[PDB]
């Protein structure tokens, strides 16, 4: 696994598994899982208000208010079509699946459901991709707090969008390693001509602060992605979105896996030393 | 007492520190007999060292069941467990090097690794608070015992201390008693003056035997 | 554990080292006439499917020794009944197989010679040979109504499946 | 309550029973063209015994000065001019210069070590570690 | 529960690995702990090119490896990669803001405990870690008796999943050392027996997949019978209803074959009480093993050990398994105490506990314990690792 | 000439009056005796009676008694009596572990040097039926490394760890009254310092005494060998080696000397009396077990002994190192092969 | 890169032949005790002169030999931050396995990145000259090994950027 997945495996495997057996005459057993996902996002699957042949998928995001104030619901309303209902009291969005209702394509109408951590975010980007395409020079930023100490800023310039991530490396050492990745990312044009531009600012913000106040510190790092019109178009809108919204988790993932790799190399060297030391005995 | 007859039949045909396995108790001797007004007892001997060792090993990640492995851990004590001379230094040795760490094979074939606890466990003899006992410790007790007795020939006592029993053969013990007693003979006789102790008088006994063969004339 | 026989009586006879148990039968031999509704052969047939898996067997009674011969014999019968096509045809094979001169204690070819007493004299010999044959005979015809199904030609696989299993890891054909 | 063995009687403390070399000599011969003569002069009359580090550090500073005042190909000729005893003392000073960072003083010293070693062998290095006579 | 977010619970077994989030009743994913690696010299992300679980036992262009043997981690590198994907693919939960609660088998060493900390803390910026012993987790997974309360961590856990049977005697939340016993009969062994018994009865069997049939019959039609002969008699008398039939389709052959299932139903699990029924080199019944184990423990916790016997693992799920244990063990112990008595202390109370969460009992116990606030105290903090060392994992204090 | 015994290093060893059997200690608490049977080596018995590593063993020629000393601060006098050997119990009254022991040319009293910063001189007493012992602390202070005895059964050489070689009197009111005839002073009383090192060289690992005892030699840790001659107005004669410091050493005649040590290979030194100076000249090590070194030892040699001919004209000598290997060297038939050899 | 590597390692090696050659030494202060003297330092006469060899202000080796033990310390060369942090993790990692090293200390002497603890028990169970070779080879391997790790990480970061970036 090089790339992180966009879709959620627990949802997709749970519903798919329940659905093939339902569409077989077999009764449905109760299910109760309260799992989560990358970042501050909860998830609940249950049998509601005394129900049973009711399943429902609910999501709780601590920062839902901010996404909603950017046309998040309006989009979800035209997404599920009719599988969107009220909230399970405690969870900002709820989907309700009636087993005596499904179509004739589960592996088709189930994949979307697995994508929830993405469809909530899609609206802000789609909205600014639209902005760029319209050329509206009068719309504010898009300050969205997804993490207790993390913020994303989205803005659509004259002819190119800009998605900025303010990420935190709690472990100081993680900073050095993280910098190495940035260096290689900066010189990406040497391999990709049609690849988004990336900027990086340490501690201080590029042109932030502002108005509003920007997070500053030895453990803070800023990454700016620059989206053009060839990626925000009506042909690469979704894609660019489904990809870009996983970047933060992608970076921390590769930093941690890099550390794991360093462990393997190091094992491969310390273990060898012991063999050489004993190779002097009988 | 009615269980003694079976024992007798069917068969045939100076200051002293004695530790066998139940407990030790210094016994001074003036003339040809002991001293009733003296002969103080210490509530800790061998079993306490094995038990404390079990607890310490538990702290190192070897979970020995207490009332199940006593003979094994006991057997482990009389082979590695020793008495430390300078606890600060021993602790330094344990933290900074691996020279104190030794491997031991258990009856089920498993090999474990034992280190600093080797000197930590017997230390309870000198620092009773370690096991929740309102004690004094071998050194302080011995000192107090000779010191509290008489004055006429105290020093003579000091020059004749002897170890006895299976639980006093721990390596470094004699040297430890002598040094710690030196510290007592300095922190209880002259709140200072580290230039008078150069005229000390004390040697730790304990030779190589276990034949308590007492007799004489007849 | 293995199932033993509870048919030993304080007045049960003995033919060398075994136990001359009564049976219900028209075949000739020195077996007493059984009046009760069950006998050693029924017991052996009843216990067989379970006992045959056992590798070890504690001899508690001289009745157990007889139970064992009959169990081993059931095995021999299954060996022959395996390859036949009709209940009537199988019966003929059983009669000939039982009438055979299978080895007896004391002879090589008989297993358990360390557990069975050999016949002390010629009389004891001939009489044990007659008992053994009468047990074989009654065991076999009785086994036919169990193996053969109401449907001609149909080796009850539920009996055939034991053809390879050897009680106590021994054999009368070995 | 505290060390008492340091106050034991059967203790072991070297006896300092029985300023420095010659600064001057390190001048006249340093040097109308004679580099070897300077080295042989600087290694004469080592302090030692003197508890104070002032005098010792003085001789060591001077010696290091001389060692630095040398070319590469001309070291070999000088070192080979010494007796078995001389190599050990030179060696003691080389190691001395390895205690402080006096600039490239180390760079040339490794050269000053291979060749010096070549004259007195590895045994000389042992004498430097086995001596209660300091430098 | 707790701080809104749920903790992570992972139980790594030789065969199946049970993973999920605390608070849940059943694991979220139970997958073989195999890992598929390449062979075509690390070159950049060449270490990330791997698959795990079922995805590791299907990739032809991939080599399947098994890091856990008899219960110990024997290959840490592969284990580390495995954990990479466990966290960043299946659980889908940040490791820098989600507590971890790994596990270990009894007889595991302190070194492994420390390694299980080096990986978790230095690669995964996790905030907290706890390492629980499987048998003890198996113990918590049982208070669910009838009514009411009565929590205890003194008892004997018989853990039989799919590899080998284990008889670890726990005491006051602490398992006994040389008190654990192994039996070379378990699930895997049970499947082989039933197979060898069918192969010599039914015909038209699956070529390279002749085990599947006997494998599917095991957990789906198997059960424990009381008296063998009475059961045999049952089948030989009232067939068609005592005897059942199972169908299926040929794997690497493609063919619809239907077979009858009979004696094997009870003969399969019967091997447990009669190893000599399939294992010619072992004949000691499980009841006797349990008894020997209890007798090797100290003369004082022995009776209590007899009073609280708990089950763990999928191989303990055959119907009336616990009941059969009660008959045989009560009979053996009474016979023993009978011998005692006659040559001249009240009968010893034996109790086998059988709850709902038997299969993945370890994980369930784990989820429940990791679900309480009282856990967010006993956990090792990032603060202690980042200053004191992996050594803090040498000892993992008990609670509950 | 080299034999590979165990895998560890031999702490010490000793040969009986008749170079036919060898006693060796493998860092254990029980000595092991081996014997040669034509062309093979055979185990005949293993003496066990020590609670610490045995660090010394010596054998007698006349009495035929073997004495051992160890870190368990104990010493026993083994004997024959049937097959199994029975050792006696001797109390040294020391809190340290013995580092070396030596009987005597006469075989009447042994000596054990110790970490108690003392030398224990032990002798038999037909009074209590036990073995006594007198202390000779002065002037030594630190642990004593190796000890040699004079051919008169009086003088005693000690290396010590204080970087100073000493010679002592073993006056025992049990053998003879006055002392013997030796240049070393005129009055030899019990407890007397006859000679002390003149240099501050490393610890003295080995010290031998001329066949007559008129000359004494010793090797320091500083890879140097000194020799003091009392017959030449107290000689200082020194030789600085270019290799690793040595350890054990013994006289072969009166001008030559064989030593070995941390260098692993054996070397010869010769003494020129006229100038009174020692010179170098290797070199018995020209190129069973393994292969890492081109010398007949794969680790340091820690003990050497003379087998026949005495210190005046040794013909065969043995050597044991930490490599756990024992070698016997013959300097006669090879001497001719050596395209370069002195000898006397 | 060298230009002065070999003379340095040669001098360290030479110091090591001289510094080793220990022997089983029972404690003279403590009854029945064999503690490593270079560590305990309770008998000054048992201590050798603490030497030191370095190629510059940052790279050096300290050797303070004794009769039954030798303590070696290394600093290694560390230019920028990534070499520093990589080094800290690696040295600490090895030290954690000290118990498995036999000749590795749990901690490094103040002022150095790593220190060794060779005792007479080692010269008994290992060829001392082959032990010395390990030190010289370790320095070259350790210094070189760290370089390979750096190259791997820097190289991999480019690839990590490419898989993400080409997918736009």
């Amino acid at each position: 696994m090089i790339l992180l997945e966009v879709n959620n495996r627990i949802i997709e495997e749970t519903l798919a598994l329940k659905f093939e057996n339902a569409a077989a005459g077999n009764k449905p057993e109760a299910v109760e899982v309260t799992f989560a996902d990358f970042d501050g996002v909860l998830y609940h699957i249950s049998n509601p208000n005394g129900d049973k042949t009711k399943v429902m998928v609910s999501i709780s995001l601590k920062f839902y208010k901010e996404l909603q104030a950017h046309g998040a619901d309006e989009l979800l309303k035209r997404v599920y079509g009719s599988y969107l209902v009220n909230p399970e009291s405690g969870y900002n969005v709820s989907l309700l699946y009636d087993l005596e209702n499904l179509p004739a394509s589960k592996d088709s109408i189930v994949h979307q459901a697995g994508m929830l951590k993405r469809n909530c975010f899609a609206s802000v980007f789609e909205k600014y991709f639209q902005f760029q395409e319209e050329g509206k020079e009068g719309e504010n930023r898009a300050v969205i707090h997804y993490r207790d100490d993390e913020t994303m800023y989205v803005e659509s310039k004259k002819d190119r969008v800009t998605v900025v991530f303010s990420t935190v490396f709690k472990d100081d050492d993680d900073v050095v390693i993280g910098k190495v990745f940035m260096q290689e990312f900066k010189e990406g044009r040497r391999a990709s001509h049609t690849a988004p531009q990336v900027l990086f600012s340490h501690r201080e913000p590029p042109l932030e602060l502002k108005d509003t106040d920007a997070a500053v510190g030895d453990n803070i790092g800023y990454i700016t992605f620059v989206l053009f019109p060839r990626h925000t178009n009506a042909s690469a809108r979704d894609n660019t979105i489904n990809l870009i919204h996983t970047f933060r988790d992608y970076l921390h993932y590769h930093i941690k896996c890099s550390k794991a790799y360093i462990h393997t190399r190091m094992r491969a060297k310390t273990s060898d030393f012991l063999k050489v030391l004993n190779r002097a005995r009988p | 007492w009615d269980d003694m007859k079976h024992l007798w039949d069917y068969t045939f045909g100076g200051v002293v520190v004695d530790s066998g396995d139940g407990v030790t108790h210094i016994c001074p001797v003036y003339e040809g007999f002991s001293l009733p007004h003296l002969t103080r007892r210490l509530d800790i001997a061998g079993r306490d060292i094995t038990r404390y060792l079990i607890k310490l090993l538990l702290l190192r990640g070897y979970a020995f069941n207490h009332s199940a492995d006593f003979e094994t851990v006991r057997m482990i004590k009389e082979k590695l467990c020793y008495v430390g001379y300078n606890i600060e230094q021993e602790q330094k040795l344990a933290l900074e090097t691996t020279v104190l760490v030794e491997s031991y094979t258990l009856p089920d074939g498993r090999i474990i690794k034992v280190g600093g606890e080797r000197f930590e466990a017997p230390e309870a003899l000198f620092q009773p608070h370690l096991i929740n006992v309102e004690g004094v410790g071998v050194a302080e007790l011995l000192f107090n015992t000779i010191q509290a007795a008489d004055i006429d020939t105290r020093s003579e006592f000091y020059k004749h201390i002897v170890l006895s029993g299976g639980s006093t053969m721990y390596p470094g013990l004699p040297s430890r008693l002598e040094r710690e007693l030196k510290q007592l003979y300095l922190e209880r006789v002259l709140k200072g003056d580290v230039e008078k102790l150069s005229k000390f008088k004390i040697r730790i006994e304990d030779p190589p035997r276990r034949k308590h063969m007492v007799f004489l004339g007849g | 554990p293995a199932y033993h026989s509870s048919l030993m009586d304080p007045d049960t006879k003995l033919i060398g080292n075994m136990a001359l148990l009564p049976i219900r039968s028209q075949f000739k031999g020195p077996a007493p006439r059984e009046t009760k509704d069950t006998d050693i052969v029924d017991e052996a047939i009843y216990y067989f499917k379970a006992n045959v898996f056992f590798k070890n067997y504690e001899i508690k009674n001289e009745a157990d020794r007889t139970l064992i011969y009959i169990t081993l014999y059931i095995s021999e019968c299954l060996k022959k009944l395996q390859k036949c096509n009709s209940k009537s045809q199988g019966e003929k094979e059983m009669y000939t197989l039982g009438i055979t001169n299978f080895p007896i204690p004391g002879e090589p070819g008989f297993p358990l010679n360390a557990i069975y007493a050999k016949p002390a004299n010629k009389q004891e010999d001939e009489v044990m040979r007659a008992y053994l044959q009468q047990l074989r005979q009654e065991t076999g015809l009785r086994l036919c109504e169990k193996v053969f199904d109401p449907q001609n030609d149909k080796p009850s696989k539920w009996w055939t499946c034991f053809v390879k299993r050897q009680f106590m890891n021994k054999s009368l054909s070995g | 309550f505290v060390d008492v063995d340091e106050y034991d009687e059967n203790k072991f403390v070297d006896e300092d029973d029985g300023a420095g070399p010659d600064e001057g000599e390190v001048d006249s011969c340093l040097r109308q063209g004679n580099m070897t003569a300077a080295l042989q002069a600087a290694l004469k009359n080592p302090p030692i015994n003197t508890k104070s580090q002032a005098v010792k550090d003085r001789a060591g500073s001077i010696v290091l000065k001389v060692l630095i005042s040398f070319k590469a190909n001309d070291i070999e000729k000088a070192v080979q001019s010494l007796d078995k005893n001389g190599v050990d003392l030179l060696m003691k000073y080389i190691y001395k210069g390895f205690e402080s960072p006096s600039d490239n003083s180390s760079a040339v010293l490794l050269q000053w070590h291979e060749k010096a070693l070549a004259a007195g062998g590895v045994g000389s290095i042992v004498r430097v570690l086995t001596a209660r006579k300091t430098v | 529960m707790a701080g809104r977010l749920p903790a992570c619970v992972v139980d790594c077994g030789t065969g199946y690995t049970k993973l999920g989030y605390a608070g849940n009743t059943e694991p979220q994913f139970i997958i073989p702990s195999c890992i598929a690696i390449k062979e075509s010299v690390m070159k950049g992300v060449d270490d990330l090119d791997f698959f795990i679980g079922d995805e590791a036992i299907e990739k032809p262009t991939y080599a399947t490896k098994w890091p856990i043997r008899h219960g110990i981690v024997e290959d840490w590198d592969l284990m580390e990669r495995f954990m990479e994907q466990v966290i960043f693919k299946y659980l889908r939960a940040e490791p820098e803001d989600h507590y971890f609660l790994l596990t270990e088998p009894p007889l595991n060493t302190p070194e492994n405990r420390e390694y299980t900390a080096e990986i978790m803390f230095e690669s995964f910026n996790v905030p907290g870690l706890y390492i629980a012993v499987q048998a003890v987790l198996a113990l918590a997974a049982s208070w669910t008796s009838r009514q009411v309360g009565e929590r205890t961590l003194t008892g004997t856990v018989i853990d039989s999943g799919d590899g080998v049977t284990h008889v670890i005697p726990v005491a006051e939340g602490y398992v006994i050392g040389s008190c654990i016993k192994h039996i070379p009969i378990a699930g895997r062994d049970i499947t082989y027996f039933i197979q060898q018994l069918l192969r010599d009865r039914e015909v038209g069997i699956p070529p390279e997949q002749s085990l599947e049939t006997a494998k599917a019959v095991k957990e789906r039609y198997s059960y424990v019978c009381p008296d063998l002969v009475k059961e045999f008699n049952k089948y030989d008398t009232d067939g068609s209803k005592w005897i059942k039939q199972y169908t299926g389709i040929n794997a690497i052959s493609k063919k619809e074959f239907s077979i009858d299932v009979g004696y094997e139903r009870f003969l399969g699990p019967e091997i447990f009480f009669h190893p000599e029924f399939a294992n010619p080199d072992f004949t000691q019944p499980i009841s006797e093993v349990v008894d020997e184990v209890i007798q090797n423990c100290p003369i004082d916790v022995r009776r209590p050990l007899y009073k609280n016997i708990v089950l763990s693992g999928g191989s303990t799920m055959f119907r009336d398994f616990g009941r059969r244990l009660q008959r045989d063990l009560k009979r053996t112990v009474d016979a023993r105490l009978k011998l005692s008595e006659e040559l001249s202390p009240k009968p010893i109370d034996v109790q086998v506990i059988t709850h709902h969460m038997q299969r993945y009992a370890v994980w369930f116990g784990g989820s429940m314990l990791a679900s309480t606030p009282e856990f967010y105290q006993v956990c090792h903090t990032k603060k202690d690792y980042e200053e004191i060392g992996p050594s803090i994992c040498r000892h993992n204090p008990v609670f509950g | 000439a080299y034999h590979s015994f165990l895998v560890e290093p031999i702490s010490c060893h000793a040969w009986n009056k008749d170079r036919t059997q060898i006693a060796i200690c493998p860092n254990n608490h029980e000595v092991h005796i081996y014997e040669k049977s034509g062309n093979k080596w055979v185990q005949v018995h293993e003496l066990k009676e020590h609670n610490g590593q045995v660090t010394g063993v010596d054998w007698a020629p006349d009495s035929n008694r073997i004495v051992t000393c160890g870190t368990d601060r104990n010493a026993y006098v083994w004997t024959l009596k049937g097959r199994t050997w029975k050792p006696t119990l001797v109390i040294l009254r020391i809190n340290r572990a013995a580092r070396c022991v030596r009987w005597a040319p006469n075989e009447k009293k042994f000596a054990v040097g110790s970490g108690s910063r003392v030398i224990s001189i032990c002798y038999f007493e037909q009074e209590n039926d036990w073995w006594v012992c007198k202390h000779i602390k002065k002037p030594i202070r630190s642990t004593v490394l190796s000890l040699d005895w004079h051919p008169n059964s009086v003088l005693l050489a000690a290396g010590s760890c204080d970087f100073k070689c000493r010679i002592f009197s073993a006056y025992i009111k049990e053998v003879e009254e006055r002392p013997a005839p030796t240049p070393w002073g005129s009055k030899m009383p019990f407890g007397e310092l006859m000679f002390e090192s003149s240099s501050s060289c490393g610890w003295v690992h080995g010290v031998c005494f001329s066949a007559n005892g008129s000359r004494v030699a010793w090797v320091s840790h500083d890879s140097t060998v000194c020799l003091a001659d009392a017959d030449k107005k107290m000689a200082v004669a020194t030789l600085a080696s270019e290799t690793l410091p040595l350890l054990a050493v013994t006289f072969i005649t009166e001008s030559s000397l064989v030593a070995a040590g941390h260098d692993c290979f054996p070397v010869l030194f010769t003494y020129d009396s006229a100038a009174g100076k020692l010179s170098f000249g290797g070199r018995l090590d020209v190129p069973a077990a393994g292969a890492g070194l081109d010398s007949l030892h794969k680790n340091s040699v820690s003990q050497i002994s003379v087998l026949s001919g005495g210190k005046a004209k040794c013909s065969q000598f043995c050597t044991t190192g930490m490599d756990g290997g024992m070698s016997i060297w013959d300097v006669r038939s090879l001497e001719s092969a050596l395209k370069d050899l002195k000898i006397v | 890169m060298t230009a002065t590597l070999r003379p340095y390692l040669s001098a360290v090696r030479a110091t090591l032949q001289a510094a080793l050659c220990l022997e089983n030494f029972s404690s003279q202060v403590v009854e029945r005790h064999n503690k490593p003297e270079v560590e305990v330092r309770s008998s000054k006469e048992l201590l050798l002169q603490p030497v030191t060899i370095s190629r510059n202000e940052k790279e050096k080796v300290l050797i303070e030999g004794s009769i039954n033990s030798v303590r070696v310390s290394i600093a290694v060369k560390q230019a920028d931050e990534i070499e520093k942090i990589l080094c800290h993790k690696f040295m600490r990692f090895m030290m954690m396995r000290a118990e498995n090293f036999f000749i590795l200390r749990r901690k490094p002497v103040e002022g150095y990145d790593i220190s060794f603890l060779i005792t007479n028990f080692h010269t008994e169970q290992m060829y001392k000259h082959k032990l010395v070779d390990f030190v010289i080879h370790f320095m070259e391997e350790i210094d070189k090994e760290i370089s390979e790790m750096k190259l791997s990480v820097n190289a991999r970061a480019r690839i990590v950027a490419e898989e993400f970036l080409k997918n736009f």
